[PDB]
């Protein structure tokens, strides 16, 4: 029941300024009141995050997605690499009541959406493998971080109750781990899921690097400031 | 003392012997509440089996099993184990797990092995000669048997070739033994290659029906799935024991702490990667690591010239764990042999924190 879409989904491909975003907890590791200088991969600070006012995109070693969502109009997300039944696919959904998480060599449409009037953005769904259900993850800012190394799924998450206009905040505020997936898979593109009503959405993107940070913990073990170490002289 | 610097006589002094720790007592293993068990009611304990050319396939794989209570029943006839022992397998684990079962008579038991040849180890089901895994039969004459035949079970009988491993065929393809053609209609070269079991509750063993399980594991690079379950000791505290919480080892006496985990940290570090604090996978709450107590021990003596009676000093150590005289309690540490007085003396051996030691007794 897919059928393509007359008018193209040629959403601006606007750019703005990363700021400070997109720091979460490298680890499970508790620590107070210490200044800690760790590698990984993370999003460089004033970086060019990508603006969209759907397009199958690169994921490359990470990705930071983020939405000013105002009244839950995205839904999920697809991972794969040839996007057919040749090659495991990873899907994700959130519906009302719960969160479905899918390994299946599914058959997308050309065109996939989630209709409203449950999932009929796949043709048919074979040879499955991982299924997983969970609570949903759902005027606010929610923040995601998705990371595939060695056969595991990494996904952090934050949402923040934001009052500000049109941009990104100048503020900090670190990201919690949320779900681990010991599945093996070697995800290369990606994409954004619609329940659209047949009868024009924004989102920001960007791409993590290798990178050293400064990291201070206060008292109780959060995350509150940040230095980036490959920048002008002075944070070096 | 007189070892320690190789002579026989000593002078008047303080002299650093040997040193001293606390040995732990017992060990403990912490582990999270065994739960999500595989639901292997609705495979050994189900009404109904599958043909043995149709045999029921099921993925095990993301729950936890214990093959030790499995093992210990008495209602399975055959409990042959190939790659592991079953006492060993409740340790190791695999990937995933593939459960293969039918029906068959008691006299072909022994066709599902490796390196087995027969009509049903050809024509039905067929086994690497390397497979891995185990095989658990048991008669079901009082449950599959019939009183009027249990012909609704069927086996292949005729084929032009053998079976691959771990295939399964169901083609009811009119065979061909000769080489006259047939449309459709067994004829004098033509049979059909499925025949009905005739089981009755009055067969005697051997052609009564036994339903067989055989289990096979694969390890291929994803993420290790179903393992045994891990067994969890009580926790003890206070006392100096070495402890593996979750996979993080380590030696040292446990106390309650006030630290305040936030809802996903494990365990804690202070700095130099040293563990502090743990949060134990049952109860939820955080306690607290310090290492067992330990230092050097001194000996104070006026001189074998003089007498040959002696103090010893204990540095740094609480006199609490001291394994036949008075026992002094100082800043520097605990002191066995030696009687403290009042009285305020010129300094002759220098014990430290501002006291010392002398003869007159010590
Ligand atoms: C949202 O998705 C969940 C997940 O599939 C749905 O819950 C399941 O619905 C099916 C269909 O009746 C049931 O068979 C399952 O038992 C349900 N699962 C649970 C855990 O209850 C849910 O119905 C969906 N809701 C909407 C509005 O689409
Ligand atoms: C259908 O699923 C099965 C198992 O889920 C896949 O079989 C695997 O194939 C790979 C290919 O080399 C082997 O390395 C594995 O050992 C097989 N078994 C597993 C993963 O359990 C099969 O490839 C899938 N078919 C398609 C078209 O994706
Ligand atoms: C860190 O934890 C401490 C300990 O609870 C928090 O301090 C309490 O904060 C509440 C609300 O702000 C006060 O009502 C209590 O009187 C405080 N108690 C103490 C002992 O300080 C603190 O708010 C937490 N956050 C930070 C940033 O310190
Ligand atoms: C593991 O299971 C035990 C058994 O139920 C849980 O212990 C119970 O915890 C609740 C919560 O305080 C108490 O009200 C019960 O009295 C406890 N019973 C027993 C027998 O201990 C324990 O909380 C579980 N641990 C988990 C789920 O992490
Ligand atoms: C050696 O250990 C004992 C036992 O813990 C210590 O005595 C404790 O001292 C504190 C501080 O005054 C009290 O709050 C406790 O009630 C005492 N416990 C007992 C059982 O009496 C003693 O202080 C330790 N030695 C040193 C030098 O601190
Ligand atoms: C992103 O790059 C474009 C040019 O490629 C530039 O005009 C824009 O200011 C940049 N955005 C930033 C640095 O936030
Ligand atoms: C993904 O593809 C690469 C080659 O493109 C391969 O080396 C790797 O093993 C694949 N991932 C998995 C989980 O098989
Ligand atoms: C089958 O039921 C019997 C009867 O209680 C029980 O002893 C046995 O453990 C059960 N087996 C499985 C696999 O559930
Ligand atoms: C102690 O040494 C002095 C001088 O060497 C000596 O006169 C005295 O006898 C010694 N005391 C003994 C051996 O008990
Ligand atoms: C003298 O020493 C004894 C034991 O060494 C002690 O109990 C007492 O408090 C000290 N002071 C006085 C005034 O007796």
């Amino acid at each position: 029941q897919c059928v393509n879409l007359r008018t193209r989904t040629q959403l601006p491909p606007a750019y703005t300024n990363s700021f400070t975003r997109g720091v979460y907890y490298p680890d499970k590791v508790f620590r107070s009141s210490v200044l800690h200088s760790t590698q990984d991969l993370f999003l460089p600070f004033f970086s060019n995050v990508t603006w969209f006012h759907n397009p199958v995109l690169p994921f490359n070693d990470g990705v930071y997605f983020a939405s000013t969502e105002k009244s839950n109009i995205i839904r999920g997300w697809i991972f794969g690499t040839t996007l057919d039944s040749k090659t495991q696919s990873l899907l994700i959904v959130n519906n009302a009541t719960n969160v479905v998480i899918k390994v299946c060599e599914f058959q997308f449409c050309n065109d996939p959406f989630l209709d409203v009037y449950e999932s009929g953005v796949y043709s048919s769904a074979n040879n499955c493998t991982f299924e997983y259900v969970s609570q949903p993850f759902l005027k606010n800012l929610r923040e995601f971080v998705f990371k595939n190394i060695d056969g595991y799924f990494k996904i952090y998450s934050k949402h923040t109750p934001i009052n500000l206009v049109r941009d990104l905040p100048q503020g900090f505020s670190a990201l919690e781990p949320l779900v681990d997936l010991p599945i093996g898979i070697n995800i290369t593109r990606f994409q954004t899921l619609l329940a659209l009503h047949r009868s024009a959405a924004a989102y920001y993107v960007g791409y993590l690097q290798p990178r050293t940070f400064l990291l201070k913990y206060n008292e109780n073990g959060t995350i509150t400031d940040a230095v980036d170490c490959a920048l002008d002289p002075l944070s070096e | 003392t007189k070892c320690t610097l190789k002579s026989f006589t000593v002078e008047k002094g303080i002299y650093q012997t040997s040193n001293f720790r606390v040995q732990p007592t017992e060990s403990i293993v912490r582990f999270p509440n065994i739960t999500n068990l595989c639901p292997f009611g609705e495979v050994f304990n189900a009404t109904r089996f599958a043909s043995v050319y149709a045999w029921n396939r099921k993925r095990i794989s993301n729950c936890v099993a214990d093959y030790s209570v499995l093992y210990n029943s008495a209602s399975f006839s055959t409990f042959k184990c190939y790659g592991v022992s079953p006492t060993k397998l409740n340790d190791l684990c695999f990937t995933n797990v593939y459960a293969d079962s039918f029906v068959i008579r008691g006299d072909e038991v022994r066709q599902i092995a490796p390196g087995q040849t027969g009509k049903i180890a050809d024509y039905n089901y067929k086994l690497p000669d390397d497979f891995t895994g185990c095989v658990i039969a048991w008669n079901s004459n009082n449950l599959d048997s019939k009183v009027g035949g249990n012909y609704n079970y069927r086996y292949r009988l005729f084929r032009k070739s053998n079976l691959k491993p771990f295939e399964r065929d169901i083609s009811t393809e009119i065979y061909q033994a000769g080489s006259k053609p047939c449309n459709g209609v067994e004829g004098f070269n033509c049979y059909f290659p499925l025949q009905s079991y005739g089981f009755q509750p009055t067969n005697g063993v051997g052609y009564q029906p036994y339903r067989v399980v055989v289990l096979s594991f694969e390890l291929l690079h994803a993420p290790a799935t179903v393992c045994g379950p891990k067994k969890s000791t009580n926790l003890v505290k206070n006392k100096c024991v070495n402890f593996n919480f979750n996979g993080l080892t380590g030696t040292g006496v446990l106390t309650e702490s006030n630290k305040k985990f936030l809802p996903f940290q494990q365990f804690g570090r202070d700095i130099a990667d040293t563990t502090d604090a743990v949060r134990d996978p049952q109860t939820l709450e955080i306690l607290d690591i310090t290492p067992c107590s330990f230092g050097g021990v001194s000996v104070i003596t006026p001189g074998t010239n003089t007498s040959n009676q002696v103090a010893v000093l204990y540095q740094g150590v609480n006199c609490t764990e001291v394994p036949g005289s008075n026992v002094f309690q100082t800043r520097a540490g605990c002191l066995i042999g030696a009687e403290h007085v009042n009285n305020s003396y010129e300094c002759d051996i220098p014990i430290g924190a501002g006291i010392c030691a002398s003869y007159q007794s010590i």
